[PDB]
């Protein structure tokens, strides 16, 4: 389902504490900015992150 | 922070071989300049760029501040580490201005900071040399002619004002004066001259007496004090308008510019105008000379910091790391002291300053390390303030 | 691009001239004529949009009232002061302020009234029945209750009810005082004889209707034992209260107990609001073949005449059943109660030859009433024109931009045939298909406990016709994936991680290629943590025993041994 | 500033079921009558007789889509 | 998406009725009546006055030569007490009531429990609360309520210048007070009180955009921070077990 840019500024200035805004780019050389409250999971390792457990996507994430 | 910057140690990272003590190369006391990692690089690419052969971390960044504008741009185009402890702080514009504008403005600065290097090197160390004894003599010398020049300055916004007081007014006419006040610093450090004349008095009374006004200041920044050899102008010249030249992009951008706006208003809300020439007055009048690195360092008051918060405290903050180019939105400066601890860092971990041993790798990480730990401590009592 | 968008036809061939198989499909006798009932979003918007808007209006009518009746308060108080007012403007002003749900401030203006000994009879009753607050009910009634009159007693009950009966109550009482005091034979029943008493009473519970449940329930229970007890004999409109009353609590064989006493001895007293209240009380213990009976049984006597209420509450008590489910087992093929929705023009028609005018009925009513018909009422006119190819054509069309297929007979192919029974009376008998029909899957379909758990989700299934020759079998196969599948080289596939240094280990140490541990300063590491405090429980088996030192035992006294 | 530290509790309770039934299992299939069949005639070109069973038929079929068939007893 | 918020709107809305209603309830009487006896209670449950109605009739029912019975008029006194404490606790569920079925968002999430969470015993006024509100001096109340615009102009006026029937709340609590638009943020939802109060002007009732901005400004800055740390490590993992800082695409980009 989507979500537009309305919801994205939106969330931007009124965040909810159990939304997860999560950023997706692959290649740190072309993130330059912050998608503020986001959080960083490259794409490239989706697959194998969702397959922790809470404690070691813990360690791996951050 | 300072060991993962390094490629040595970055490389024991996310390994199932990695030796969890971690130690490094600089922590080890007995390490010469010649093993450390980081001033391989820096050797290295002076060679290429700035086509210098350097054994010190010294002759490094001496050779740094010799270099020409196209050396200098060619090093800084190779070079990735412009943050080590990845502490957000101000940098020289080089690392804003893509391009043109990039290399422009190198053009500019490098010409400028080479003369004030040269009058720091000889005149003013003369006058550091003879007071050295008491601190805080040279620059007393000082004072007494920024307190007239303050005088003058006081009576002119006091003829703009015209009997009505500050608090009376319309936001839009406050508004008004303070961009005006913050185009007059722009064109004070593009052009390098302490009172420039602007559009926005053409008026022929005000062409009259803000000419009396504009040679009453520039007759007592040119007059030559006794006990020192080197001019106000000159001091202005050199220590300041350099320094804010290094960083000319916050003057430059227009988004940069609305924040300085703000921040003149809520300054002048709360404090009186004379006041707040008084306290500048004495920014400069307490402050310390460095003689590495120029660099005359302000004391920090409350109003020095409310008349630079857009530097230390908005985001017109970069960082460039091996790992990525960013620019930090959302930096944020929560109080005043917030804002004395991020410029005493900046000023302190400068290149080749006092507060930086440069004997040996050990001894700097030491250095380093000191000045990073103190930041951190005014920022935690910074953020326990407010609610305790 | 859509996947119901599907070959009827064969590729074409002389298969088509040698044979006798036929070219499209027979009709499907019982399949009904595709007719149009439905209405757009926008016109669905349209209505909400237009229903708030009268809802709107109708609280600004009462916001305005209210604030003439305040203000009509505040200047009798202060401008009029020290000359005192007649008492008929005082009882107008209490009356009025009640009417709009001010009864704390009617209150102290009903006290001095009844201590100047201002009040007579009938007065007494108008102030009970003004408690009721019939101005505030029909705001409720048009804005929150949607029109429904049961749902605006129930809400009227939340307007500080309690309060409200708490005076009604005492109100009564001063006027039975009131009322003894003015007929002063019959001088000991003199005051519960005289029709003013009756009158009273019937007010009392009229007001206690509008108050919350425990007072509704306590009208045909207290209220008219305690008329009994006082003496008082009861009028029509107190049987039709106590009915009322006993109905909104959904007790249907009291309620229809009383009616039968009074058709027995009373008949030709019977007004229609007894009809009215037992059709609010069936609609509400939801009983419609009874709601049913007594509109028709009202219908067959034509007097009383029916009310355009009473059809309101007959025709939102046919809504209300043709809205209800049934359970599970009879709601594989559709929902069946939409039939008594089918009713409605065959209602309208009676109101028709009844007198009741069909514009009054709630705007909320005659929109669920005009869907209604909008599904089952078509003239002869439109009759004659419903089955044209192209109308039947233009509703499959508008089936495919939906792309909902499914049910359409000309649009769908079914392909999935249901093999036979064996028996182990014989392997050898061959079975042979006298019949085919086309039934739903959910007939036969294998148990849940033998099929792979939810299907649906788990697997992505689609069937499929093979393009290659098939010899023999069948032309269609399933094609079926788990959600979850992947390449058996899907490693190589994709970019490299830094999990690959993990690879075959089933238990590794992610703690260590993790990125925690540097980001820390202080780093705890939850799994050293539980190794020890097992280890911690280990050491508290780990006891052994000291030796004890026995002494000797004697009859006479204890023997204490010293370290030597 | 952080004055505390704390467990985190949740209410997870799934109290409700809503279970929908995916379009699926109330498609059609070809479902059909089943007997033993005692015999077959086929004629296309040439009849041709299979006898399986020899008993009193009480049902006959005839089909007459590609080839004529009658299948009986079937 | 956005059930936060969402269901956040409604659970406010909810708050703003009952809270509304308690200042509504406050400042008001609610008379008990038992036999000639009128107990006089404000909404926080106080008894004001205790009175005889129409002495001229009830007098001899408690005789008065008769010598009084003190048990008749206790139970009577006893017993107006109880209803109009009685009118007041079903003032306070009216309220409750009113709101429930009235708001939507709360009627979403299916829940008997809404309607008794919160009853007679748990709503406000609390009567063992009574004394605190009660015994106040009208800048005390002023303050209680939030009202810091009338109590700041009551505390100026303080200085420069240096049976009864009513509740003694209907003077600071006026009608104008139980509108839900006038009700400070502070005071709606009194449970958190102590924190809600930070998000409030210093002076005014109304929240303030700068405290609030500065308080969010502040996290998202640390955070943007933590964020650059973590992708700097992640990645500097990345070309460490890799051993270089090259990746393949994936089979889907040789088109």
């Amino acid at each position: 389902h989507q979500v537009y840019l309305k919801d994205m500024l939106h969330l931007m200035r009124y965040p909810e504490p159990y939304t997860h805004i999560i950023d997706c780019r692959t290649s740190t050389q072309k993130m330059h900015r912050w998608v503020p409250h986001s959080l960083w999971l490259p794409r490239d390792e989706v697959e194998y992150a969702l397959q922790l457990s809470a404690d070691e996507f813990l360690d791996m994430y951050g | 922070r300072l060991r993962l910057s390094r490629r040595t140690v970055a490389n024991y990272v996310g390994l199932i071989n990695s030796p969890e003590v971690f130690d490094d190369e600089s922590d080890r006391p007995e390490t010469r300049w010649s093993q450390d990692t980081f001033f391989r690089e820096c050797a290295y690419l002076s060679e290429k760029f700035l086509k210098e052969k350097v054994s010190n971390m010294q002759q490094f960044e001496a050779a740094l501040k010799r270099a020409s504008p196209e050396a200098y741009l060619a090093f800084f185009d190779a070079f990735q580490q412009q943050t080590q402890t990845q502490i957000p702080l101000p940098s020289p514009s080089v690392w804003h201005y893509e391009g043109e504008r990039r290399k422009q403005w190198a053009e500019k600065f490098i010409s400028i900071s080479h003369k004030a290097q040269a009058f720091f090197k000889d005149v003013l160390s003369e006058d550091v040399k003879k007071y050295q004894e008491v601190p805080g003599k040279l620059l007393q010398k000082v004072k007494p002619v920024l307190a007239d020049v303050g005088k003058i300055l006081v009576k002119r916004h006091e003829r703009w004002l015209k009997g009505r007081v500050w608090t009376s007014l319309t936001e839009e006419e406050r508004e008004a004066y303070c961009m005006k006040e913050v185009k007059r610093q722009q064109m004070q450090v593009e052009d390098g001259e302490f009172d420039p004349m602007m559009e926005d008095d053409v008026d022929d009374t005000e062409l009259e007496e803000w000419q009396r006004e504009h040679d009453a200041i520039m007759k007592l920044m040119n007059s030559p004090i006794d006990g020192l050899h080197f001019t106000t102008l000159e001091l202005w010249l050199h220590t300041m308008r350099c320094e804010e030249l290094e960083t000319e992009h916050i003057y430059t951008s227009a988004r940069v510019r609305a924040i300085q706006v703000a921040a003149r208003k809520k300054l002048y809300d709360t404090t009186s105008y004379e006041e707040v020439i008084q306290a500048v007055v004495e920014s400069i009048a307490r402050g310390t000379l460095d003689l590495g690195a120029g660099v005359l360092r302000p004391h920090f008051n409350e109003v020095w910091c409310q008349l630079n918060y857009a530097k230390f405290g908005s985001s017109t903050i970069t960082q460039h790391t091996t790992t990525s180019r960013r620019q930090l939105l959302f930096f944020h400066a929560g109080s005043l002291k917030d804002i004395a601890a991020t410029a005493t860092l900046y000023y302190a971990t400068k290149p080749l300053s006092n507060s930086l041993d440069y004997a040996s790798p050990y001894k700097y990480r030491r250095s380093l390390i000191t000045l990073c730990s103190n930041y951190g401590v005014e920022t935690a009592y910074t953020t326990q303030r407010p609610l305790l | 691009m859509l996947s119901q968008n599907v070959a009827k036809t064969t590729v074409p061939s002389y298969y088509m001239i040698r044979t006798n198989l036929p070219h499209r499909k027979p009709q499907n006798q019982w399949e009904g004529v595709y007719y149009y009932s439905g209405i757009t979003k926008r016109q669905r918007h349209l209505i909400l949009l237009h229903r708030k808007r009268e809802r709107e209006a109708h609280m600004r009518s009462f916001n305005i009232s209210r604030a003439s009746v305040l203000q009509r308060l505040e200047q009798l108080s202060g401008d009029r002061k020290q000359e005192s007012l007649p008492p008929h403007v005082r009882l107008d002003l209490a009356v009025r302020l009640a009417q709009h749900g001010l009864y704390q401030q009617a209150t102290p203006i009903v006290d001095e009234l009844h201590h100047q000994k201002a009040l007579h009879a009938g007065h007494y009753a108008l102030l009970i029945n003004a408690l009721a607050c019939p101005r505030l009910g029909q705001r409720i009634l048009h804005c929150d209750a949607q029109c429904d009159p049961a749902l605006t007693y129930k809400l009227l009950g939340d307007e500080n009810g309690e309060e409200r009966a708490q005076e009604a109550y005492r109100w009564f009482d001063l006027a039975l005082t009131s009322l003894a005091v003015d007929c002063g034979h019959f001088v000991p029943y003199l005051p519960q004889g005289t029709a003013a008493a009756s009158h009273i009473t019937n007010a009392l519970m009229r007001t206690l209707l509008t108050c919350g449940y425990t007072h509704v329930a306590a009208i045909p229970d207290s209220v008219y034992d305690r008329m009994g007890s006082m003496g008082i004999s009861p009028t029509i409109s107190t049987y039709e209260l106590v009915m009322l009353a006993l109905s909104l609590q959904g007790n249907m064989v009291e309620a229809e107990s009383i009616l039968s006493f009074l058709r027995s001895h009373h008949s030709e007293h019977i007004t229609v609001e007894s009809f009215n209240a037992l059709l609010l009380g069936h609609r509400e213990a939801r009983q419609f073949d009874c709601c049913d009976a007594i509109w028709q049984e009202l219908v067959d006597r034509r007097w009383p005449r029916a009310s355009p209420l009473t059809a309101e509450l007959y025709l939102r008590s046919i809504m209300d059943h043709a809205n209800t489910p049934t359970s599970e087992p009879l709601q594989s093929f559709a929902n069946i109660n939409v039939v008594e929705k089918k009713k409605v023009p065959l209602v309208l028609a009676q109101m028709d030859e009844l007198g009741v005018p069909r514009t009054h009925l709630s705007r909320v009513l005659m929109d669920e009433v005009e869907d209604s018909l909008r599904k089952f009422q078509t003239y002869r006119s439109r009759f004659y024109e419903w089955g044209r190819a192209v109308k039947q054509f233009d509703f499959i069309e508008f089936r495919r931009r939906n792309g909902w297929l499914y049910d359409l007979h000309l649009m769908k192919c079914t392909t999935k045939q249901v093999g036979p029974l064996r028996d182990f009376n014989d392997p050898d008998a061959v079975q042979g298909a006298v019949a085919t029909a086309e039934i739903p899957a959910f007939f036969n379909e294998r148990p849940a406990w033998e099929r792979p758990p939810l299907e649906e989700t788990l697997y992505v299934t689609t069937n499929k016709e093979r393009y290659d020759d098939v010899r023999g079998g069948d032309i269609y196969y399933d094609d079926t994936r788990g959600l979850h599948d992947r390449s058996p080289t899907w490693m190589n596939e994709v970019p490299e991680t830094r999990y690959d240094r993990l690879y075959g280990v089933n238990h590794p140490d992610i703690a260590k290629i993790g990125i925690r541990r540097h980001l820390n300063v202080e780093y705890v590491n939850r799994k050293e943590v539980v190794e020890r405090d097992a280890a911690l429980m280990k050491k508290t088996l780990s006891s052994g025993r000291r030796l004890r030192h026995r002494v000797e035992s004697s009859r006479t006294h204890r023997n204490a041994g010293s370290l030597s | 500033m952080f004055l505390i530290h704390f467990v985190h509790y949740k209410t997870i309770l799934q109290k409700y079921t809503f279970k929908f039934k995916h379009i699926f299992l109330s498609i059609d299939k070809y479902n059909s009558l089943f007997f033993n069949i005692s015999g077959i005639l086929i004629w296309l070109n040439i009849i041709h007789i299979n006898i399986i069973l020899i008993k009193y038929s009480f049902f006959i079929l005839i089909n007459n889509f590609e080839y004529l068939i009658i299948l009986i007893s079937t | 998406s956005f059930r936060y918020t969402n269901n956040l709107i409604g659970a406010l809305k909810h708050r703003l009725l009952l809270e509304s209603s308690y200042r509504e309830i406050a400042s008001r009487k609610f008379i008990g009546n038992c036999r000639g006896v009128e107990v006089v209670c404000s909404g926080y449950g106080t008894v004001l006055a205790v009175q005889l109605t129409d002495k001229a009739v009830w007098e001899s029912f408690y005789r008065k030569t008769g010598s009084l019975d003190l048990d008749k008029l206790a139970e009577s006194i006893k017993t107006a007490l109880w209803d109009a404490t009685r009118k007041i606790r079903s003032a306070k569920e009216a309220a409750l009531h009113r709101s429930l079925s009235h708001n939507t968002r709360m009627r979403a999430s299916a829940d008997l429990k809404h309607w008794y969470e919160e009853d007679a015993n748990t709503l406000r006024p609390l009567a063992f609360e009574a004394l605190k509100h009660e015994a106040a001096t009208p800048w005390m109340q002023l303050v209680q309520h939030g009202k810091k615009e009338e109590a700041a102009a009551l505390l100026k006026e303080f200085e420069q210048k240096g049976n009864r029937e009513q509740p003694p709340l209907a003077s600071t609590l006026k009608a104008e007070d139980s509108n839900p638009a006038t009700i400070p943020i502070g005071s709606v939802h009194p449970l958190f009180t102590p924190a809600l109060v930070q998000i409030e002007e210093a002076g005014g009732g109304s929240v303030s955009n700068e405290a609030v901005c500065r308080a969010q400004l502040w996290e998202l800055s640390r955070d943007e921070q933590l964020f650059w740390e973590r992708v700097e490590l992640i990645r500097k993992g990345q070309v460490a077990s890799i051993g270089s800082s090259h990746k393949r695409g994936y089979a889907d980009e040789a088109a």
